């Protein structure tokens, strides 16, 4: 978009127308133318449907013809025749109307439809999904956050995997580290699962945190709205002869047609409804003393599987897209021348034109896109080589 | 509650003066009057050649919005 | 006990002259009153840019709620 | 939304001066005229020979995209 | 309410003395009555050449807005 | 509890603008308007090539779910 | 879930400009109109060489799929 | 799959240019034409000796399979 | 497969030159301008002793079969 007046002006030039021458014367015257300096049709001002999830976008469109000078131238121168013247211145002046410079454009005379070629619109649907299904889109409201309280989980899970692991091997000494304590401190069991049961209070708050938030997360965050909103601008240059317207112137002229493709769209699965109806174990109602030491692996079942589900591409469902039309150029006449014357410064014309029109049909297959999920954040990546490494392989 | 038959402005754009309903009623006055010179060959279908902007402009700025 | 036919004021927002009823009626007649140059080709249809504003006062100013 | 009654560029090339209707109504005054001279025979159908531009360029000028 | 068959000053620039009118009726005397010496050849056709200008100021400035 | 008609979302996508019912009901009119040429042969059946847009965004975008 | 009114692109390929609908309707107006000369046998059935392509345009490109 | 309308080529070659249509619209012209010298008698129907083979030129050359 | 229209050469035979066609229309001027000398009396319609030939050359010998 550039700089526009919308008032209708008038001005007289005399021949311063042438111257014458024749021577020286021268013257012448111138012338114134117223003639016409410029023109601006009605002011076409629609409403849409709103609702109480996401606003509708409604039908706007504007456009201005200005013309400059006449460148015227011267033529013448012458021559014347017648014668014366013438011267141268450148115326003979021969002036021009305002409302029909559009000749060498193909732009209708409401500003809004715009002939656009074949090598245009085909490359500006291709850039657009071969980013969504690659992971490449800005977030929304509802995913910020919502990816701040996930992220928290799979980031705990590096101070208690990394320490689970350390008590088979027999270094003690990377395991007070990761539990926020100290290493001043000396033990006095001597047995494998007796020095765990001595630090029983390093890892208590450890654990009320998961269930903090991922009771958030399959009750509330995986049952609103998550919109999300993809920007890409494509424009070319098209250079016409014409044867022649018125016046023859023748116217000889150049137009400029832009098209930014805005899909709105959210994520919507089928099976995405079975991980959020299951449930969690509770240490504070289990009793530590007659379970043995192997039940953290056995417990890390529902979490798991939530830290492979969010890496999966998950498929989603447009509403309505908005097709931006927006054409800048002139036409210089160377116116034628015539015739013769021478011276141258010899008699010139020079005249503007300025549209904008946003589209209501969308572009999107109906055979499915696998988009990937924004939940492959680096921190939790890491959780992934934690598991299959050392808790599977 | 409001109105339901409205809110679109389509037909506006479609059925007006700044649209194509002006280019069509042009050339079919020359389609019948430039070729009527074979049985009348006379000056009487001469003065629409200025009430096409005159019917379009009373008949289009009466309510306008 | 009262009426129960009105009391929601939606017909008088919907078919009235604020409304979009106004609209559809003011370019029924340049649809086929600026096209008829082909058969006819006469000043017949020129009475109807006046009984627009005529008949719509006529027939909402009668009860008016 | 847009129309849908233009944006082809189609009736414009048909129905316009760089077009064929210029050669067909051109015709049609030699065809009458210079054939009439057996009932009438009077210097009478001859204002025809400068109008025919002209009707065309008033008329065209109107719009002209 | 008022009338709306007015209101826009289209006719009055179209029709007019400043407009376009007074010089198609002035230039359709000496088409016919400047070349019509083959058959009659008599001065006759001379009072045309002042009644232009009177008939266009009594009919012109009757209402006058 | 709640409704339990819909939850879905099957009917939308199948009645709707971005469906196949809009590709349907637009080769109805030229199936049986471009072919009545033989009995009638006449400018009648014109009006309906702006309608067809007009009426499917009037009762869509109603609701709206 | 999805729609189940298309899926096939059947009725595009029958029902289109690169189908066989564009050839049965430009040989209906010579069957009807080239045979009216006996009766009639005036020039007013000569405006239908044109708008063929027209009609055909404005009314397959207003959805495409 | 593809259509079903066509395939056969059995209307071109029936209502075509090298079939029986061009003999069927050449007689009669001179069916009424060379017998209207009764009442009317007078140079009138004369042009239609030329429309023939362009009328069937701008028809038929219009696709072309 | 090939047309059903022709194939009997029955209509060539009928509406021809040497059939019964030129015989009906060579004594339909006599019939009518050798009375007309009543009302009328003039030299006037002497220009059809030779358009008859020449009329049914220019139209029998277009297609040939
Ligand atoms: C070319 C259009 O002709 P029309 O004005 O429809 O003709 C009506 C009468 O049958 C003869 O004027
Ligand atoms: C010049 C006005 O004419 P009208 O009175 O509208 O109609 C009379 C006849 O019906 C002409 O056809
Ligand atoms: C001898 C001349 O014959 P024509 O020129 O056919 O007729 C003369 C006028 O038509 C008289 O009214
Ligand atoms: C003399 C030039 O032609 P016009 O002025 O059309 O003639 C009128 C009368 O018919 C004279 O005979
Ligand atoms: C056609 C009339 O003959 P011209 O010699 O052209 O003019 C002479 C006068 O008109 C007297 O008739
Ligand atoms: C010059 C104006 O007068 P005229 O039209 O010549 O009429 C006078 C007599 O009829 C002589 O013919
Ligand atoms: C274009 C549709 O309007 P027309 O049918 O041409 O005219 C209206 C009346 O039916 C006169 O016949
Ligand atoms: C003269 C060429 O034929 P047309 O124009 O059909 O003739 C009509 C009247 O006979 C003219 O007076």
């Amino acid at each position: 978009m550039r700089a526009f007046s919308t008032l209708d002006r008038e001005n007289e030039t005399f021949v311063p127308s042438v111257r014458v021458y024749a021577d020286g014367e021268t013257e012448d015257n111138s012338f114134s133318l117223k003639y016409r300096s410029n023109w601006t049709p009605g002011r076409f001002n629609s409403t849409g449907a709103k609702t109480k999830q996401w606003h509708y976008p409604s039908p706007y469109s504007r456009g201005a013809l200005s013309v400059t000078s006449i460148d015227q131238g011267a033529y013448k121168r012458s021559g014347s025749s017648w014668g014366r013247p013438y011267e141268e211145k450148a115326g003979f002046g021969f002036s021009l109307d305002a409302r029909s410079c559009y000749s060498l454009f193909p732009v209708s005379q409401n500003l809004t439809y715009i002939e656009v070629p074949q090598n245009v619109a085909n490359r500006a649907s291709t850039e657009v999904l071969q980013k969504v299904t690659q992971g490449n889109f800005n977030l929304g409201v509802a995913l910020a956050e919502a990816r701040s309280t996930a992220s928290q989980l799979a980031t705990q899970t590096i101070a208690l995997v990394k320490a689970y692991t350390a008590a088979r091997r027999g270094n003690w000494r990377q395991a007070l580290r990761y539990l926020a304590l100290n290493e001043d401190r000396k033990f006095r069991s001597k047995h494998v699962a007796g020095r765990w049961l001595e630090l029983q209070f390093g890892w208590l708050p450890l654990m009320s945190d998961i269930q903090g938030a991922y009771e958030m997360l399959t009750k509330v965050h995986l049952q609103e709205f998550l919109p999300m909103r993809a920007v890409r601008q494509v424009g070319t240059n098209i250079k016409l002869d014409g044867r022649l317207s018125y016046p023859a112137a023748n116217f000889q002229t150049t137009c400029n047609i832009s098209r930014r493709i805005v899909i709105w769209f959210y994520i919507n699965d089928a099976r995405l409804a079975w991980l959020s109806s299951l449930g969690i174990l509770n240490p504070l109602g289990i009793v530590w003393e007659k379970v043995p030491f192997s039940f953290v692996v056995d417990w890390l079942l529902p979490v798991g599987n939530m830290l492979e589900g969010l890496t999966a591409p998950v498929g989603c469902s447009y509403m309505s897209g908005t097709v931006t039309d927006v054409i800048t150029g002139e036409s210089i006449i160377s116116v034628d021348a015539p015739y013769g014357w021478t011276v141258e410064r010899q008699g010139t014309a020079k005249a503007q034109i300025s549209a904008m029109h946003r589209g209501v049909q969308s572009v999107w297959p109906t055979t499915g896109a696998y988009v990937k999920s924004p939940f492959s954040m680096v921190h939790t990546l890491d959780a992934l080589a934690l598991i299959r490494q050392r808790l599977s392989r | 509650q409001d109105l339901m038959a409205s809110g679109n402005t389509t037909v506006k754009a479609t059925f007006g003066k700044d649209s194509s309903v002006v280019k069509w009623v042009v050339l079919a006055e020359v389609l019948v009057g430039a070729v009527m010179y074979m049985m009348t060959k006379n000056v009487k279908f001469l003065a629409g050649f200025a009430i096409i902007s005159v019917f379009i402009a009373v008949g289009m700025a009466v309510v306008g919005l």
